[PDB]
DNA sequence: GGTGCACTACCACAAGCACCCAGGTGGATGTGGAGATA
RNA sequence: UACCCAUAACCAUAUCUCCACAUCCACCU
DNA sequence: TATCTCCGGGTGCTTGTGGTAGTGCACC
């Protein structure tokens, strides 16, 4: 009935592995094809594991509901399902110990650091090959000191293990010249014609000689020592204190001569194998070890005390974790459940087999062939290739590819399946229960545009739509009387032949309220998601409104798109409040609206809003004279002047209509008395305008969609034509000073609108709209003359291949935008009203580059080494390309493609690691109590070498936009209040201001400095939502953060800030200072010197010719400053400069590269990752730890408050704050679950299993992947739980509560 | 399949979305009571008959 | 070359055969069984990477389909993972690969087609077409180049 | 008691190795086989 | 103990079959 | 005859190993 709270890994004890499984498997007989029924006791029996069938046991004598759990007559079987099969385990009890493959051949061998052993080599010799390894006794010599863990080869080995033995047989008959006990040296002639070899002593008999290095003692009393005892000198051996040991080694006695006869061997330990490891685990006590590294630790320097930690570590997480390391070789295998393995059928009786059961197979036959083998006989080296063929075995079992692929059966070279294989890799356990990849109500299908819905709908195919609500249809026609019971409407439903109308009056009667959630494949950020209201349709296809066409990347080329159905009122709730597209309008990248007009609608809008001019072809002067209304009226009735002239001070236009109310002007251009582009005097609500008739009706559009006119009127700029930007600026206004509902209202007004009036309008697309503009033919002639000069320039040898190379480049590059520039004067001089000109300067589509393609020429070409070609595209589409041009441009159309098929993918893995590193974060929080900021500048430092200048508009937009104020500032008479949101009308006064000259940083707070523990602070982080207010508490800021980095990518310069999220080393590192000093530039020619020269020190640096400087000599200089041109290592900078330059520098490089894309993005999100990035920090001075470690930095924060004030003891736990990669931190953490599920759960579950991790349950990754409830979002303890009830009720409570004051 | 269409992969981009939102009981329904809570989801059938 | 492999499948099969065989007059039976060549090229012809299942949506489609030119292959020749440098296309493409037919998606630039006038001689060697030019005319001589 | 010599601890470079190479959807076709014994 | 005292036995609760993997070809980013 | 049984390419990382200079023991 209790919550789970936390989840705790360990080591699994042998006790533990029975204890777990009912009873032990034998046979390697899964099932038999006759017998479908479990074959034996193999790896699918049915008493091991449970009842295969249903309900029923074998006989199903006592089985009913009043006896069930009286014990069966003729059976045994409680009554339950098949999950026992499920979840039931067995197990393999092993003759002959193994160890766990992870613990032996992970990069950090667990075993091999444990134990002084070797782990590449050492570890799998002594345990795999035929090695001896020896704890008690080493003190026999071989020319070689003691030993103590010292590994012999197992030839040496056996020959120290019984003496030095050498046997020659000897012919029969013969009686040879040794006797029994005589000492031989090398070359005695033993016979006519034996030899020995080495001094000893030759046994002989009758047939044989027997040379031994050992040392006999004749005696003629009673034996001491018997024969097979082992003896030390100076022990008595026989005869009593006559005859007493002199050396290590065994006795025999032989009577025959009454003679003791000792080797020179001594019981010493032999072992082979896991079973070795394993009696070195029992052997081995951890707290001595722990007190013995500690010395090795403190003493000598720091290259042996790095090892000495990095195995300290290990013995301090085995000795406080609990479990010791004596099961950390595994004697009995668990058996998975057999439900988890299943044996299915598929065709003619053949059974599809999950591997792991051939894998638990071979693993049975194995530990049977030892078994009988160890039972019947012992060939020392059959038995030693057997242990090997079940250590490999087992090995293979656990994982396979560590040691070889074992793989199935020959003709199959599938390597087969394993443990490991299920739980990493791109799709293992992990990367599909983390993913919920199928879902109950769920559908997708094909879209298409829905432009007669309003933002808050979509359209649903009814045929679709009655499927996935099928329970509720049928609870709804069941509450009414279409059918009896359920059984009865689901036949009903069964067949689309018994449809009735009352079915789909139901289900519109279902659906009135309910909401539905649409997806795209490729969710690229929080946007792919959204909430919509159905509408039923007839038809196949989901109508889509289109305004949502952008926050989709869903065009309708034939893009498809999911939905699916919420079914808890709770879940409703959620949808249709904080999802629905209606309350979606900004991004959560920055504040741009993305429910913006689109194309079409900004071309039909920029179309009715626009103002024609034509010519002059009279005296325009008119201010001057009264006459001059009827005479230039005159000229008007004649063809003197235009209606729409270009007049001194007023065009004819104005003069000749003016109109009451923008009625009256709507009606008479109704009656084609004067176009919408015609610019006429109209009296407004206060004021006499020279606008056209289109303006005035886009400003009553306007303020028809909302309610005030005022408001509309003061949010609107109608002197310009309606340009997207305009709309954009139009659509924050005014959700900005209406909200949600107005704003919502005005979009779909606009949408509307504009539809109309780009179809009214007819904007077509003809050849001849594509102009050529006669004036680029000279500059051809132009360019080409200078090319064939500069071609001459070559041959007169003036010039390289590279500098020629460089000329053309240029030159080319310089007319290109001449051309182009040339173009656009051409569209603004003669034709206004051009469909490509007018796509253009809206942002309806294209791109200056392409109309310069269309009708210019596309120059220059890329080619596939990187560089570009030297002979340019002269023509244009409008014009014909010459096959070779078409072949010259397929380069880059076949480099665009590849480029997206590989970026894209880069992209999603940086995306990942974004998202990993940043999902602990969510602001749950008070304020916390930081007296820390920072100021962020708005001037450049440099643009030139030495110049100041104020920063773009955008970027102080993007750095200060919805920050708050770090302390009181006051600019420009304005008192700017310590704690203020800052909106866009104070940054925009603060920019002003600094244009003024008053002030060039200002101070912010951050969430770089915030204290919050996990997360930050409300004020911390900031204003900028999808809303405008402050942020609520409770919403996951790190996976949006991570989100709006990670979008742009795709359409996307990335290695770039690859390499600046994972702290690495550029190439083209630049040379920085680190110490303050004057600049000592020497000109040496072999390589540059430059001299930091200080009061008692000077660094010198050398210069290759390649490294490019950029300062003078003699300049002072500071710690940190980039002496070279390149990039900055960010270690290096942190451990000159410090933690909050590296920050700075490491945002404003990342920001570099996404502004250089033209993307807009905030800098709350930049700075949340590398908050996270940096984390950690290294201690230096020890407290109650080892030093050289790096953990959390809030932790050593938390331990040095408790170590210094809160406890006694003036310990100072120095650290330094350590920068790593993205991906470091990202595995590093104190939860096992979410580094588990990242990037590799074997070293991740390895590490997380020696010491017992307690994951607690924080970070949303975990509470995904036990299902539970977020922590972030709704699941936020500030608004987890709230009371609600009624008014009336309330009175009630109230009033128990007065009379509970009694009297 | 060849019975049924199957559901719709809900991966993990449309998971950090919905939890991106303060979805927080989405989420959970989503990934138990209509994916693999095979008693919470016969219940659930049960209840919203 | 499949073809060739299972015949050195059956050599070896009857060189143990007569290995182990006694006697002489055992040249049709005793030597020489189809199992293994007639498995092989089976297998080639059913479960290989190139044979592929007909795209008989349109002749167009079957056309093309029928001479497309693939870049993987076996496996030990180009595989799917990482092929970025040849992708791209070559100067000598020109008349012998159609630099437009490549179809988008991963198998970008692996998979290609040949032009029309391509034309494979004898060892997988495109020839375009070409007409000599002598002096200031233009014969109707035309002569394949590599 | 101080420098020539030898030495040993430390850094830059080269080699071996584990691990990357995006998300979802539809369709199609393929699967213990040869020798030996009964 | 036999009147009390001595009693323990027989039937009705359901989401599943296969879909695995490999190879190949396409579609949408 | 039918069934049962043998037949990488690229990056970052880590580690290592020879090198190289500070400093410990012998000629000045
Ligand atoms: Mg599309
Ligand atoms: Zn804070």
């Amino acid at each position: 009935k209790k919550e789970v709270r936390k989840v705790r890994i360990a080591l699994a004890s042998p006790e533990k592995i029975r204890s777990w499984s009912y009873g032990e498997v034998e046979k390697p007989e899964t099932i038999n094809y006759r017998t479908l029924k479990p074959e034996r006791d193999g790896l699918f029996d049915e008493r091991i594991f449970g009842p295969i069938k249903d309900y029923e046991c074998a006989c199903g004598k006592y089985k009913r509901q009043r006896f069930e759990g009286k014990v069966c007559e003729r059976c045994g079987v409680e009554v339950t399902k098949s999950i026992v099969r499920r979840y039931r385990m067995g197990h393999i009890e092993l003759a002959t110990p193994a160890a766990h493959i992870w613990f032996v051949k992970d990069v950090p061998s667990k075993i091999g650091t444990l134990l002084d052993l070797s782990a590449t080599e050492l570890e799998q010799v002594l345990y795999f090959s035929k090695y001896i390894v020896l704890d008690p006794k080493g003190a026999i010599l071989n020319g070689v000191p003691v030993e103590k863990r010292q590994l012999l080869t197992d030839e040496e080995y056996r020959e120290l293990r019984y003496g030095k033995q050498e046997t020659y047989p000897l012919p029969p008959g013969v009686d040879a010249l040794v006797k029994d006990g005589e000492e031989v040296v090398k070359g005695q002639e033993l016979a006519p014609g034996v030899v020995s070899r080495l001094d000893g002593v030759a046994l002989y008999r009758f047939a044989s000689i027997l040379v031994v290095k050992a040392r006999v003692y004749p005696f003629e009393d009673d034996v001491e020592v018997s024969t097979g005892d082992r003896v030390a000198p100076g022990d008595v051996l026989a005869d009593g204190g006559k005859v007493k040991s002199d050396v290590y080694g065994r006795v025999e006695v032989d009577l025959v001569r009454n003679v003791v006869r000792v080797v020179e061997s001594y019981d010493i330990d032999a072992r082979m194998g896991a079973e070795a490891i394993q009696q070195l685990l029992k052997e081995l006590d951890l707290e001595a070890l722990e007190k013995e590294l500690l010395e090795e630790m403190k003493h000598p320097s720091r290259a042996r005390r790095a090892k000495a930690r990095k195995r300290l570590e290990v013995v301090r997480a085995f000795l406080d974790s609990g479990n010791r390391p004596e099961w950390m070789i595994l004697e009995a295998v668990p058996v998975l459940p057999p439900d988890l393995r299943p044996m299915v059928q598929v065709d003619g009786g053949r059974f599809a087999t999950s591997d792991l059961n051939d894998l638990y197979r071979r693993l049975i036959n194995r530990n049977n062939r030892l078994k009988k083998l160890l039972a019947q006989g012992a060939p020392e080296i059959i038995i030693r290739n057997e242990k090997r063929m079940l250590q490999e075995a087992v090995d293979a079992l656990l994982d396979n590819g560590r040691r070889g692929a074992p793989v199935t059966n020959p003709g199959s070279d599938r390597p087969l399946r394993s443990l490991t294989d299920i739980l990493s890799g791109k799709q293992g356990r992990f990367r599909q229960n983390l993913l919920g990849k199928r879902v109950d109500y769920s559908g997708r299908s094909v879209i298409v545009v829905g432009p007669q819905l309003k933002l808050h709908q979509c359209g649903l195919p009814k045929r679709m739509a009655l499927e996935l609500f099928k329970p509720f249809l049928l609870k709804k026609m069941e509450e009414k009387g279409i059918a009896p019971n359920v059984k009865a409407a689901r036949r009903m439903l069964e067949r689309q032949r018994d449809i009735k109308d009352e079915v789909w009056d139901a289900l519109e009667e279902v659906i009135h309220g309910k909401v539905v959630l649409l997806n795209r494949a490729p969710t690229l950020h929080r946007l792919g998601i959204q909430a919509f209201q159905p509408v039923l349709v007839e038809g196949q296809s989901i109508q889509l409104h289109p305004l949502v066409c952008e926050a989709f990347n869903a065009d309708f080329d034939g893009d498809q798109m999911a939905v699916h159905v919420p079914l808890s009122s709770f879940a409703q709730a959620e949808a249709r409040i904080q999802m629905l597209s209606a309350h979606n309008l900004l991004s959560p990248a920055s504040g741009e609206p993305l429910a913006k007009p689109s194309r079409d609608i900004i071309l039909g809008l920029y179309y009715i809003t626009q103002v024609r001019k034509e010519k002059k072809g009279a005296g325009l002067e008119f201010a001057t004279p009264e006459e001059a209304l009827a005479a230039h009226e005159r000229g008007e009735v004649a063809l003197n002047a235009p209606i729409k002239v270009a007049g001194r001070e007023t065009s004819v236009g104005r003069l000749k209509y003016v109109f009451a109310n923008p009625d009256e002007a709507l009606l008479a251009v109704a009656h084609g008395i004067v176009d919408l582009q015609d610019v006429v005097t109209v009296r407004y609500m206060g004021k006499r305008l020279e606008t056209s008739p289109g303006r005035i009706l886009f400003a009553r559009i306007v303020a028809e969609a909302v309610e005030d006119e005022k408001v509309a009127w003061e949010l609107i700029q109608l002197d310009v034509p309606q340009e997207k930007n305009s709309l954009k600026d139009l659509v924050y206004q005014a959700f900005l000073r209406l909200g949600m509902e107005k704003t919502a209202r005005l979009l779909d007004a606009l949408k509307y609108y504009g539809f109309t009036f780009s179809t009214t309008s007819g904007i077509t697309i003809g050849i001849d709209d594509a102009v050529i503009p006669e004036e680029k033919k000279q500059y051809l002639e132009e360019a080409d003359r200078k090319l064939l000069q500069i071609e001459q320039a070559y041959e007169m040898g003036f010039l390289t291949d590279r500098e020629r190379y460089d000329q053309i480049l240029q030159l080319w590059t310089e007319t290109t935008e001449k051309v182009t520039q040339a173009v656009f004067k051409n569209f603004e001089e003669n034709y206004p009203f051009n469909p490509l000109y007018v796509m253009a300067q809206s942002g309806a589509r294209g791109n200056p580059q392409q109309i310069r393609q269309l009708c210019g020429l596309r120059g220059l070409m890329q080619k596939p080494s990187g560089e570009t070609f030297e002979v340019p595209v002269r023509s244009s589409f409008r014009e014909g390309l010459t096959v070779l041009e078409y072949f010259i441009s397929s380069h880059g159309a076949r480099k665009g493609g590849a480029d997206t098929a590989l970026r894209t993918a880069d992209s999603g893995y940086l995306t990942r690691k974004l998202v990993d590193v940043t999902h602990e974060i969510v602001v749950r929080e008070a304020d916390c109590g930081t007296t820390n900021y920072i100021s962020v500048p708005l001037f450049q430092p440099d643009e030139v070498t030495r110049s100041l200048r104020l920063r773009k508009r955008a970027d102080i937009e993007a750095g200060l936009y919805g920050r708050v104020l770090a302390r009181e500032v006051e600019v420009l008479g304005v008192r700017l209040e310590e704690g203020r949101y800052l909106s866009m009308d104070d940054v925009h006064l603060l920019i002003k201001a600094a244009e003024a000259g008053e002030i060039q940083e200002v101070p912010v707070r951050s969430p770089l400095t915030c204290q919050t523990r996990y997360g930050v602070c409300q004020k911390c982080y900031g204003y900028d939502l999808s809303m405008a207010r402050p942020v609520s508490i409770g919403e996951a800021v790190g996976i949006v953060a991570a989100q709006s980095i990670g979008e742009p990518g795709t359409q996307l310069g990335l290695p770039r800030v690859i390499e600046l999220f994972e702290a690495r080393r550029p190439k083209a590192k630049a040379v920085i200072s680190e110490i303050d000093g004057v600049v000592r530039i020497e000109e040496t020619e072999e390589k540059l010197s430059v001299f930091v020269e200080s009061e008692g020190f000077s660094k010198e640096y050398k210069l290759p010719k390649e490294a490019r400087l950029l300062v003078k000599d003699g300049d002072y200089v500071e710690a940190g400053q980039p002496l070279t041109r390149g990039a900055i290592d960010p270690h290096q900078l942190l451990e000159a400069k410090g933690p909050e330059a590296v920050e700075r520098y490491l945002v404003e490089e990342i920001q570099k590269v996404y502004r250089a894309q033209g993307v807009k993005l905030h800098d709350k999100h930049i700075e949340i990752v590398v908050r996270q990035m940096m984390k950690y920090v290294e201690v230096t001075d020890p407290g109650d730890s080892r030093l050289l470690e790096g953990q959390v930095l809030e932790k050593w924060d938390v331990e040095a408050l408790n170590e210094r004030l809160i406890a006694e003891g003036k310990t100072p736990v120095a650290w330094k704050p350590l920068l790593m990669g993205v991906t470091k931190s990202a595995l590093s953490t104190k939860s096992w679950l979410s580094a588990a599920s990242f990037q590799n759960t074997t070293h991740v579950l390895t590490e997380a299993a020696i010491a017992g991790k307690k994951d607690e349950l924080i970070g949303l990754k975990e509470n995904v992947i036990l299902g539970r409830l977020i922590p972030a979002g709704t699941g936020s303890d500030f608004v987890r739980f709230t009371q609600v009830v009624d008014q009336k009720t309330l009175k009630a409570i109230e009033e128990a509560r007065k009379e509970a004051v009694e009297a | 399949g060849k019975a049924q269409f199957g559901g719709q992969r809900f991966g993990e981009m449309e998971v950090w979305a919905l939890e991106a939102y303060g979805a927080a009981h989405t989420l959970q329904e989503m990934l138990t009571l209509k994916s693999d809570d095979i008693e919470g989801r016969n219940a659930a059938y049960e209840a919203i008959i | 070359d499949q073809f060739r492999v299972g015949l050195a499948r059956l050599a070896r099969g009857v060189r143990e055969r007569m290995l182990m065989g006694s006697e002489d007059s055992l040249t049709p039976a005793k030597l020489v069984n189809s199992r293994p060549l007639e498995a092989a090229i089976r297998e080639f012809f059913s479960r290989s990477q190139l044979s592929q299942f007909k795209d008989e949506t349109n002749p167009l489609s079957s056309l093309r389909h029928k001479r497309r030119i693939s870049a993987l292959g076996p496996g030990g020749l180009t595989r799917e993972r990482a092929g970025f440098d040849v992708r791209d296309v070559h100067r000598t493409h020109y008349g012998r690969i159609c630099p437009v037919e490549t179809p988008e998606g991963a198998n970008i630039g692996l998979i290609t087609s040949l032009a029309a006038y391509a034309r494979v001689d004898e060892l997988g060697f495109i020839r375009t077409p070409y007409r000599r030019v002598v002096g200031g005319v233009v014969t109707d001589e035309v002569v394949y180049m590599t």
